[PDB]
RNA sequence: GCUCGGGGCGUGGACUGUUGUCGGCCGCGCCGGCGGCCAAAGCCCGGGGGCUCCGCGCCCCCGGCAGCCGUCGUCGGCACGGCCGGUACCCGCGCGCCGAAAGGCGUGCCCCUCGGGGCACUGCGCUGCAACGCCCUGCGGGCUCCCCAUCCGACCCGUCU
RNA sequence: AAGCAGAACUGGCGAUGCGGGAUGAACCGGAAGCCGGGUUACGGUGCCCAACUGCGCGCUAACCUAGAACCCACAAAGGGU
RNA sequence: CAACUAGCCCCGAAAAUGGAUGGCGCUGAAGCGCGCGACCCACACCCGGCCAUCUGGGCGAGUGCCAUGCCCCGAUGAGUA
């Protein structure tokens, strides 16, 4: 399936390689089933081919003429979905970003500590599963 | 080419110094110099070698020099350490002192944890974000004389004497040394308890998972 | 080597902006060249007259 | 000076072996390296795994030519008139007791360079003949 | 200054980093032989 | 992006369901040269791509090279789906050294399944020919179809690959729905334990 | 675009000859180059082919690169283009939409490559000449983003998105 | 014991030996290619450059009163785009090994 | 006064293998600056035009502007490692003082005139530093065959050609 | 017509391995002391087989021979809604 | 709607020991054309160590003697008849 291809402006699309290695952004400018004008509030903009990168589920509700500033505009409006989008809901990489960072002393003591804790919270839910078994 | 820079556009300022602070007494050395040593009746044959002298005092100055800097990234007194090569490698730990010979005093506390007084290499070593205070810690007695491991010269003893075979070649615990190292343990343990749950922490070990990159784990 | 090329600067000022949207070029001046060579061998002497 | 090049020497070996070909398969054909004469050899076209041939390239440092691994000089001594001159050199000269001198005269020559303290091989080879495996 | 050439006589030029264009073809059809004198300098800037 | 799949310091079991033939070949016959011990599962369900017509005509004509000219002792073609499969990897992999010989050993092929491995076999990083395409890119042939045209191990093979699936798909389906109902009442029993701050540090560790 | 593609350059030169009263202008053709190595070899060959000056009576002023043309956005590029293909030249006119100039070579060069089997002794083309969203006369790639320009049919079309999966 | 801690009895990050330095027709031993395990790209094996390289080996002969035998080696440089390194090691590593585990050390650490 | 041995004290030398380091050579990844290419993408403000003539919108140009860009050139800074060697006559360097240490400590001159800088000013002597094992108990090792790994294997050589 | 017979120029083989062309005396790359370390050529990078199942943009669906590297292991007139 | 242009695929294209893009296999290729990076890589190239040969030095004033010696150079070294 060749990615999201399509004839309209607004819709959001993911990393799968660039450069920028972050980054999210929106097509402003729509131009054969490859290329895309991408671009995003505060950073600078590429048309590129993009045979192997793929978008995203949510949409944000943007029109023609796009400058800079314009983006900025909507992005203010949004907002809020982003943070979301982060853990769960199409992305799911930036997330992870946050994992390689956790390895750092404190970081890993305290992360060895979330599990020990779990550890417990597992033996009590299978006494109550086990009585009723046997 | 930072650092080197003085030196390289100069040519020499630092030995300037010395030249002109030694003619400040007057007139010395140029007169002096032609004088001053030994030479003429030789040993064996034409003796055409080598060393003492000149030769060593640039030569153990030029040694110091990497215990600080080159090796060190950055590393203050008290700081923690993993020790990822030597025998204790695995042990995270605290840095009391850099030595003379450039190896480094640690000391966990001996009872939580079994590493001793002890050298290892800083070349080994991963500087650690966390630090744990050595404000008030008798690091002092423990010196670069302080380690010297005695040789299987003979007994242990004065000298001079028939001795026997009970020595501990490439090995020695002197009494002292476990004597000392619980007075300077104990300052430490203060520290440790003062953050929650670094006491245990220290003596589990890290170790690197299938699937994980020491490169992106840097600390 | 930098003022030969900052006299250029100063001189012309027809050379850049509206030619990108046509061809040929008009007037003004002209940059010289003088240039000494360094030459390498990049092929050997294998198979050559 | 001399001690690295020792070092170079011993280490790195052009120990290679410079066989003769099919000498495997042709008992009667000597082991001993004689150059393929002919242009139809492998081995003169200098093909690689067929045994490379004896160059002077492969020759050590002048310095560590004919010596004992020991760094010292071998000298075979026949008798104890030519220790004298190994007397001079010391540590630089060896003295090994040759094939031809028996029992009785091995045991003076060894005696001797004890004085000059070239004691290394010369002990070892007369007290093989007195009776010592 | 043609005696100011007069020189040693061979720079030992290293083999470039990065290595070379190919061989086959001169400096327009996208090889690297022949006259170019913005691309000479990279190239002996490899053979450092 | 980073191989999920592949060499592993224990873990290499491998998925042939609706994976391409040579594509997955390839990649198996370097783990075996790199020691790893692979066992191959679902060894008829693997497709190739392209119609019907070309796939079949390929062993059509080794067949009919096979056939004639006859001592035995050498020239031959396999009937089967699974000794297909391992005839590809011998060709992947230097037969002609011991070396080669140990690592075609380490290759074990098992239709539908083996006796109970109840870790599930999982998918090689895009390696499927279902996904590769954006659906059709023209016909593809299992080698189901391709082995019951060239005779016997396929026929008795296809009545009892059903009866594996049946049985395995029933306890499988069971023991998940039990599984699932652990994590809901884990969040329920991570907050009833007075109350959490590392572990609700670990949903922002994702 | 990032490690070139193929930039246009505007190629500035002369004509040097004879202190005498005449002289030749430069003429061009706006050619795609890899910079001054690819750009010298064809400035003197469209002087010389057509007209004929000589090589070393060809002097080259200076080479002037390109800056962004059609601000990121999208104008119909106007190419007359020859291929050679078993014979001499044959002409082709396609009008296309594009990024800028460089992806403007990498269009037409990919099809000159594909159809008319081509590598570098084929020739560039004859004149660029953008031309308006509604303006723009053939067809395929043009058509997509000229229903857009003027919209009504932006929102024509714009149920694929989601549905690429399934919904 | 001394030098004894908590656990991990894997002190190391995996790494495999594939092969040696090598054309297509010939190979050099004097240099051997490692993939290392969990190491994808060309800036990731750029850190491995300068560290310890561990085969350990058992045998069935003694020496020094242990079956147990190690050649020890030290990473050179990294090599491709895969995560592939060059290595060199003190005596050359036996060419059987083509397949086999090596460990690659944290041991001297740059970071 | 010396020498052999013993007594008494201090320094620590025995093949060979290992590790730390200084210097040279080479690679390695990463970060930063300036200029070129009238500089301008760019954004806010302002003005006009075209196209669209269904209008949004699209384009183009010009003046003020955070801004950051692809390519050319150059300089600047880091972080690591391989290999070789330990520099055996001018490579490097010490010779008064303090400072574990590294390191710094004269004076005049001039630029900066701040922080600091550059620039001048004596002669001799001389080229390897830290550590571990053991030398004997015991053992590193060398060499041959074999097995496994690897390879040119144009059949082995000669001759004719 | 010929891996043919005979000239002209030049390079090779003969007097040439090594690397490449699966393999090949002559083609390609390059003339070769002995080694360590670096770096390339030719040619490659799915696996064999050292090395991107790398990125980009097209084309191809081959039941009467799918296609796949100069020399080179052949191939054409002519036909296809 | 018609006539063309030229890509790949199809036809034209049929041989004998069974068979060869070298093999396996490969269909958003591992194919075909092409671009862009990274990377792989000969006894080649570089740097260092070292051998002989050649070249240029140098050091005998005797009383350690190879002075056809010793020591410093740098470049070079395939090799049949």
């Amino acid at each position: 399936m060749p990615f999201k291809r399509f004839v309209e402006i607004g819709r959001v699309a993911l990393v799968n390689y660039g450069k920028d290695y972050g980054r999210l952004v929106v097509i402003v400018d729509v131009v054969d089933q490859n290329r895309a004008l991408v671009d995003a509030p505060d950073m600078v903009r590429c048309q590129i081919n993009f045979k192997r990168l793929s978008l995203t589920d949510i949409k944000i509700d943007i029109k023609r003429v796009p400058k800079k500033t314009t983006l900025i505009k909507a992005m203010e409006e949004a907002d809020v979905k982003n943070k979301w989008e982060n853990s769960s809901w199409g992305k799911k990489l930036i997330v992870q970003k946050r994992r390689a960072s956790l390895n750092d002393f404190d970081r890993f003591k305290v992360m060895l500590a979330k599990i020990k804790r779990g550890g417990a919270i597992r033996q009590e839910l299978a006494k109550l599963k086990k009585t009723a078994a046997a | 080419m930072a650092p080197t820079s003085k030196m390289a556009l100069g040519i020499k300022r630092a030995s300037r110094s010395h030249t002109y602070h030694r003619r400040g007494l007057w007139a010395i050395k140029a007169k002096h110099g032609g004088a001053l040593p030994k030479a003429e009746k030789p040993a064996a044959i034409a003796e055409p070698k080598f060393y003492p002298a000149d030769d060593v005092k640039p030569r153990t100055v030029s040694t110091r020099k990497p215990h600080p800097t080159k090796l060190r990234s950055t590393i203050t007194p008290g700081t923690v350490l993993i020790l990822l090569a030597g025998r204790y490698m695995g042990k995270r730990v605290v840095f009391l002192k850099q030595l003379q010979s450039g190896l480094l005093l640690i000391t966990g506390p001996f009872k939580i944890n079994g590493v001793p007084i002890r050298r290892v290499n800083q070349a080994y070593v991963i500087a650690t974000s966390t630090k744990v205070d050595i404000s008030k810690v008798n690091v002092q007695k423990f010196d670069d004389k302080y380690f010297a491991r005695e040789k299987k010269t003979r007994a242990k003893k004065t000298e001079g004497e028939l001795f026997e075979s009970d020595k501990e070649a490439t090995k020695n615990l002197p009494d002292f040394k476990k004597d000392d190292q619980k007075v300077i343990d104990a300052e430490l343990i203060k520290a440790i308890d003062a953050v929650p749950d670094l006491k245990n922490y220290l003596g589990a070990r890290f170790s690197l998972r299938d699937g994980d990159k020491p490169h992106e784990m840097t600390f | 080597a930098e003022q030969y090329a900052g006299e250029y600067e100063a001189q012309d000022k027809e050379l850049v902006q509206l030619k990108r949207e046509a061809r040929m070029k008009g007037g003004f001046y002209v940059s010289p060249e003088a240039k000494p060579l360094f030459v390498v061998r990049i092929r050997g002497i294998n198979a050559m007259h | 000076m001399a001690v690295p090049l020792l070092t170079k020497k011993i280490v790195k070996k052009r120990v290679k072996q410079f066989k003769r070909p099919h000498s495997d398969r042709y008992i009667g054909l000597k082991t001993s390296w004689r150059r393929p004469k002919g242009i139809d050899s492998r081995v003169r076209r200098k093909f690689k795994g067929c045994t490379l041939m004896p160059n002077i390239g492969y020759g050590s440092d002048k310095k560590t030519r004919h010596y004992l691994p020991n760094k010292f000089k071998k000298f075979v001594v026949h008798n104890v008139s030519e220790l004298e001159l190994l007397m001079m050199h010391n540590r630089t000269y060896c003295a090994e007791i040759a094939h031809n001198v028996s029992t009785r005269k091995r045991k003076e020559i060894v005696e001797r360079a004890a004085q000059l303290d070239i004691v290394v091989t010369n002990k070892l080879a007369r007290l093989r003949s007195q009776e010592d495996e | 200054f043609k005696e100011a050439n007069n020189f040693l006589w061979p720079f030992k030029l290293k083999a470039p980093l990065g290595g070379l264009k190919k061989k086959r073809n001169h400096y327009v059809e996208g090889g690297d032989a022949g006259n170019r004198e913005n691309y000479i300098n990279q190239l002996v800037r490899r053979m450092n | 992006m980073v191989s999920g799949s592949g060499v592993c310091a224990k873990r290499v079991v491998v998925d042939a369901r609706h994976h391409m033939l040579g594509r997955l070949a390839s990649i198996v016959a370097k783990e075996l040269l790199n020691g790893q011990r692979v066992v191959v599962v679902r060894c008829e369900e693997i497709c190739m791509s392209g119609g019907l017509v070309r796939q079949k005509m390929k062993y059509l004509r080794f067949l009919r090279k096979r056939m004639n000219t006859k001592p035995s002792h050498g020239p031959i073609h396999f009937r089967a789906p699974a000794k297909i499969l391992w005839r590809t990897i011998r060709g992947m992999i230097p037969h002609k050294t011991a070396r080669g010989e140990a690592a075609l050993a380490r290759l074990k092929a098992y239709e539908g399944v083996p006796p109970p491995y109840d870790r599930t076999k999982r998918m090689v990083i895009p390696d499927a020919l279902k996904v590769l395409r954006l659906q059709p890119g023209h016909r593809y042939c299992l080698l189901g179809q391709l082995s019951k045209e060239v005779g016997w191990n396929y026929a008795d093979t296809i009545r009892e690959l059903e009866e594996k699936r049946k049985e395995k798909a029933k306890v499988s389906y069971d023991r998940r729905k039990q599984l699932a109902k652990l994590r809901v009442k884990a969040e329920k029993a991570a907050e009833e334990k007075l109350g959490t701050q590392l572990e609700i540090l670990a949903p922002i560790k994702y | 675009m990032g490690a070139f593609r193929f930039h246009q350059y505007q190629v500035v030169g002369r004509g040097l000859p004879t202190p005498t009263d005449e002289h030749p202008k430069i003429y061009r053709m706006k050619l795609w180059a890899t910079n001054e190595v690819r750009a010298k070899s064809k400035f003197w060959y469209f002087l010389r082919k057509l007209k004929k000056v000589k090589k070393s009576n060809g002097q080259i002023l200076a080479i002037n690169e390109i800056f962004e043309k059609n601000p990121t956005t999208i104008k119909n590029y106007g190419i007359w283009l020859r291929y050679q293909s078993r014979t001499g030249y044959h002409n082709m006119y396609k009008e296309y939409r594009d990024t800028t100039l460089n992806g403007a070579v990498e269009q037409m060069y990919t099809e000159m490559a594909s159809r008319h089997r081509v590598r570098f002794p084929c020739i560039q083309i004859i004149k660029t000449a953008t031309v308006h969203f509604k303006l723009c006369k053939r067809d395929n790639t043009k058509q997509f983003h000229k229903s857009d320009i003027k919209f009504p049919l932006v929102y024509r079309k714009v149920r694929p998105p989601t549905r690429k999966l399934k919904t | 014991m001394k030098g004894r801690q908590g656990q991990r009895v894997r002190l190391y990050v995996r790494g495999t030996i594939l092969g040696y330095k090598r054309s297509k027709s010939n190979q050099y031993e004097n240099t051997s290619l490692l993939q290392i395990e969990g190491v994808n790209t060309k800036e990731e094996v750029g850190w491995y450059a300068g560290k310890r390289i561990a085969y350990v080996y058992k045998a069935k002969t003694k020496s020094n009163d242990s079956t147990i035998r190690c050649i020890w080696g030290k990473v050179t440089r990294p090599h491709g785009n895969s995560g592939v390194v060059r290595a060199k090691f003190r005596s050359n590593l036996p060419p059987t090994s083509m397949g086999k585990k090596v460990r690659v050390f944290m041991y001297p650490s740059s970071i």
